[PDB]
């Protein structure tokens, strides 16, 4: 509530109010790590801030705790703080120790200011309401959902704060049930961080073609979870596209293009084979079932009749014979009705620069994830692997730049083998059936497996999650649960446990699901005395003990907030 | 001369100090009922045979069945509360001066102990193990 769209500009000139002085450094940016989106919103606000001269510090954070550890030792000359990709649920003033009584300069006239701000760019949709409204330390980059859903939540708490027998209890208790049904609530993304800033950028005037392709990133990088999301901003991006085009041309060394174009739903396809991309694609293997023999029987006799060559096929997307990738869309269109994969054509963004190749968002946004993934006396261990996943972050922030096209590269040999074995792990969990069927959720633990010791990253493990929501949302025998996947780690000994959404199936076109994994995690928590770690930014990502496993699993399974 | 020969059974097993103080007394129940199964499967054999392994071959077949039950039963018991603050209290570890190790499971450290005394037998091993 505290920043609508149209004053996004009003925010910044603050942020200049507060920063813009050659001397000395006052603005410290703290993201979220191990966030594409995050990543891209920091890139474009680092251009921003690059182009004015505004002093940064930009600091990559995993943990809760490891925010605390950063937030305690900040200097007092730091006024402005920005948030990206987090602090949007939890109570910043309750959790930062903050009172504003020792941070007030200057009350005096019913006027208030601060020494410091700190500025929320948030996409978890559950917004703290003592954050988004009581609070005037702490500023929130909102969509515009405050303005049309939170209204009713808005009026509740401002009676519920303002009145510090049966009138009493009869209004403040229903308000205070408004209030708890507004809590206890899932979370879900509707808008990018990307998005949000490009509207700053817009209202500012600092748009170019950059800008506009980090956007683009950032809003693609939302497409594997998040569908509705993406075809909601894919016109406005349509729209700043074709705004930001030139006229027109031969092929010309220095002319970048970025053009609207069939890029198909592929894992990879302009820099692998297209055997390879059709047989690690999540879509093909979602709906021909290419885990099995038959799958893969099924995969050549569709190459049989689509009449390419298994030696074409399986021939690089560059050096293939263009008598096949020319007219590949009358192929795909004649073709893949009857095997059911009509959604493969797909209008994407695809940009290229002097004779060096085309690139498209979803490929470079895998090369991105692939990047933050595996881009390089237990707490001492916990604290150098985190240090790893800060240094794969800004190895990824690396590969960001126009001039290093080579960690670009490396990192689409990280997703073709990342992939690999996500291929072979989730045929592993597929053939001898661990997915244990609990009635309320879907149980899957590994035990042990193919490379393991990948799996103690977050995003690796959200992708072996999306390949198997993706794999079990077209079999319509079963229905839609969440889903509960265990990685051991022997060294550490404790088992990840990540909360996944189910999703339709993605030829259907609603009301977009939650997550209602936190609450649990959290009601656990409070009730139950387990080491568990809650630090992470996705609240449905946490650490248990192996000792302590079962009795989490029997309480999350008694208990109905699933 | 008596038929019942004053005879008295002795549990000496400093083994159960290193558990939680709900599974002590399970641990001195079991050793009894071990003990009074392994006398009636020795009198049983004795009486029948007389008119390299010994008198105690199959003495597990007498009490398998009920244990089978009492440690599943246990086991649904363990996974309710051993996280309950309330119940946990019994279900602690106790510090001692020859203590070494470290306990992950109570209930696996009581099944290991039961079947270590009951795999000291050298004639009835391969029963034992199954």
């Amino acid at each position: 509530m505290y920043y609508g769209i149209s004053q996004f500009s009003e925010a910044y000139n603050k942020i200049l109010r507060n920063s813009s002085s050659h001397s000395s450094c006052q603005l410290v940016i703290f993201v979220s790590c191990l966030n594409i989106d995050a990543l891209c919103a920091t890139k474009m606000l680092s251009l921003l801030f690059k182009k004015q001269l505004v002093q940064s510090q930009i600091v990559p954070i995993f943990g809760y705790s490891e925010l605390r550890r950063h937030y305690s030792q900040l200097d007092d000359n730091i006024n402005s703080l920005l948030l990206v990709g987090f602090g949007g649920v939890i109570d910043l003033e309750a959790f930062l120790e903050i009172d504003p009584q020792e941070y007030v300069i200057d009350t005096d006239s019913g006027e208030q200011s601060f020494r410091r701000d700190i500025y929320v760019l948030d996409a978890h949709r559950p917004w703290n309401l003592d954050n988004i409204f009581g609070s005037q330390i702490i500023q929130c980059f909102d969509d515009g959902t405050v303005d049309d859903t939170l209204g009713e939540q808005k009026e509740a708490y401002y009676k519920l704060l303002e009145l510090d027998r049966k009138q009493r209890k009869k209004q403040i208790h229903e308000y205070e049930g408004v209030l708890e049904e507004y809590y206890s609530q899932g979370t879900t993304v509707v808008n990018s961080i990307s998005a949000q800033i490009y509207s700053l950028l817009s209202a500012i005037g600092e748009t170019n073609l950059s800008n506009l392709w980090l956007n683009i990133l950032g809003t693609t990088s939302l497409d594997i979870a998040y569908a509705q999301v993406y075809n909601r901003l894919y016109p406005l991006l349509q729209d700043e596209v074709k705004r930001l085009t030139p006229s027109s041309s031969v092929k010309t060394p220095d002319t970048l293009t970025l053009n609207i174009q069939p890029d198909y739903y592929l894992f990879l396809l302009r820099h692998s084979s297209l055997y390879d991309s059709f047989y690690y694609s999540n879509y093909v293997n979602a709906k021909l079932s290419l885990w099995n023999e038959n799958g893969k029987k099924r995969l050549h006799k569709m190459f049989a009749r689509m009449g390419i060559p298994l030696s074409t096929a399986q021939e690089t997307w560059l050096y293939m014979d263009h008598s096949i990738k020319r007219e590949l869309g009358i192929i795909f269109d004649k073709n893949l009705d009857r095997y059911g994969l009509q959604d493969i054509i797909r209008d994407g963004f695809v940009r290229t620069l002097g004779y060096r190749g085309s690139i498209s968002a979803s490929e470079f946004v895998e090369a991105l994830t692939a990047l933050l993934e595996v881009g390089n006396n237990s707490a001492q261990k916990l604290t150098n692997l985190r240090k790893r996943w800060v240094s794969n972050f800004w190895l990824s922030w690396d590969a960001l730049d126009d001039r290093k096209v080579e960690l670009l590269n490396r990192g689409i040999q990280l997703a073709q083998d990342l992939q690999r074995a996500i291929f072979n792990t989730g045929v592993a969990i597929l053939e001898k059936k661990l997915i244990k069927h609990l009635r309320i959720y879907r149980l899957c633990v590994l035990q042990d497996g193919p490379d393991l010791d990948l799996y103690r990253n977050p995003l690796t493990l959200l992708r072996l999650g999306n390949w198997l929501i993706e794999c079990c949302a077209e079999s319509e025998d079963k229905q839609l649960l969440p889903m509960v996947l265990a990685s051991i780690d022997e060294n550490t000994d404790t088992y990840l446990v990540a909360g996944l959404t189910p999703r339709y199936p993605r030829g259907l076109d609603k009301k977009p699901i939650l997550n209602n994994f936190s609450m649990a995690f959290q009601q656990i928590t409070a009730e139950t005395d387990a080491k568990v770690r809650i630090d992470n930014f996705e609240s449905s990502i946490i650490e248990i003990r192996r000792e302590d496993l079962s009795p989490f699993l029997e309480k999350l399974t008694l208990s109905g907030l699933l | 001369e008596k038929e019942n020969q004053d005879y008295t059974a002795v549990s000496q097993w400093q083994l159960k100090k290193f558990l939680s103080p709900i599974y002590q007394p399970e641990f001195e129940d079991w050793m009894m009922i071990i003990l009074d199964s392994m006398l009636k499967t020795k009198q049983s054999y004795l009486k029948l045979n007389s008119g390299v392994e010994n008198s105690l071959n199959g003495f597990s077949h007498l009490f398998s069945k009920p244990l089978m039950k009492r440690v599943k039963k246990l086991f649904k018991n363990q996974q309710e509360f051993i996280l309950d603050p309330q119940y946990e209290a019994d279900y602690v570890i106790p510090v001692l001066p020859g203590s070494h190790l470290n306990v992950k499971n109570p209930l696996l450290e009581l099944v290991k102990s039961l079947c270590h005394v009951m795999l000291l037998s050298k004639s009835t091993i391969l029963e034992i193990r199954t």
